[PDB]
């Protein structure tokens, strides 16, 4: 889940 | 829960401040295309430049006032929603003073016939150039822009309480902007709705753009990001 780690 | 936060205490001015500090910056493609396109080299373009949106768009959420007031799980879920409306209402923003034709980029702008080069990419790329024409009539201005893309973010998941306020706080903010520019009240509150009503054309506009991205994935004509694979999976 790349929009979690980049939200973060 | 969102008790407490600034973006509720903001005033109007504060507000437009915060969200023109947040914009993307204005995107080249890190190729021009030999003419003509195929559909495989426009798409190609498209998909890479809408890849390398979605990094900034990140960005700029994040300093969307409310936004990070949220849980990240519900971060995820307005951009997972709403990322294609952005980049739509960005597209059709840039292109205001270009009739005829859809600024994807400084050094990538296109008219209707070229869109004809992608298997139905023609009937968007009017409702697109109509979008833009209707923004260019209305004279749409910058500090009205932006309030928009942030109504756009905050409100295609909500359904799709915090939310609600800031919502309401970005209403206040667009009628301030229409106070401030000489409108009568009647002409304010008739803005607005023309305004809102164009967002639910965006949310129409971005739904058929995600059946043809959906189309093109299967076909398989150009790689897409994971990124932008994560995306196209949460509309399915």
């Amino acid at each position: 889940a790349i929009l979690h780690r980049l939200l973060q | 829960a969102g008790a407490g936060s600034l973006a509720l205490s903001l005033t109007a001015d504060q507000m437009v401040s915060a969200l023109l500090d947040a914009e993307p910056p204005i995107l080249y493609s890190e190729y021009d295309p030999t003419r003509p396109f195929s559909e495989a080299s426009m798409m190609g373009l498209l998909t890479n430049l809408a890849d390398r949106e979605l990094v900034h768009m990140i960005n700029w959420a994040k300093r969307v006032p409310g936004f990070v007031d949220l849980t990240l799980h519900d971060q995820v879920h307005l951009l997972e929603c709403a990322w294609l409306e952005i980049l739509m209402i960005g597209l059709v923003w840039r292109s205001m003073e270009h009739p005829g034709k859809l600024l994807f980029a400084p050094n990538l702008l296109l008219d209707r016939n070229q869109g004809k080069c992608v298997e139905g990419m023609v009937e968007i790329f009017d409702m697109l150039l109509a979008t833009s024409s209707r923004f260019r009539m209305m004279n749409l201005q910058g500090e009205e822009f932006v309030c928009l893309k942030s109504i756009i973010l905050l409100n295609s998941g909500v359904y799709t309480d915090h939310i609600h306020r800031v919502l309401d706080k970005i209403t206040d903010t667009l009628i301030h902007l229409m106070a401030k520019a000489g409108l009568t009240l009647q002409q304010q509150h008739q803005r607005l709705a023309q305004l809102l009503l164009i967002l639910s054309h965006i949310r129409h506009m971005s739904n058929k753009g995600m059946e043809h991205l959906y189309s093109m994935k299967c076909k398989n004509v150009v790689p897409l990001s994971d990124l932008l694979l994560e995306m196209l999976d949460a509309h399915r």
